[PDB]
């Protein structure tokens, strides 16, 4: 039961941010952990980017 | 903003490699002067 609850929580938390983490990693595939630039990623709102 | 940034950071690291090689060159000429003056 502990393994099932942990696996269900892990599957839910993975599905909550599955495609967006992949898209952000594909966008930031040049400086992911480079020691000159931190990349603040934010799952933010609709097209009000200004 | 993926491929060009990766290759630019690689080229920055290559210039750092060139600086480490010229520091090794300074170690080399220090060795050369030490042996020549001892001789």
């Amino acid at each position: 039961t502990r393994q099932k609850q942990e696996l269900e929580e892990e599957l839910a938390l993975a599905q909550a941010y599955l495609e967006p983490l992949e898209r952000l990693a594909a966008l930031a595939h040049g400086l992911d952990k480079s020691p000159f630039l931190r990349v603040i990623p934010f799952l933010l709102t609709e097209k009000e980017l200004p | 903003l993926i491929k060009s940034l990766a290759e630019k950071e690689k080229q920055l690291l290559e210039r750092l490699e060139a600086a480490k090689k010229e520091a090794e060159e300074r170690v080399k000429r220090a060795e050369a002067e030490a042996k020549a003056l001892l001789e």
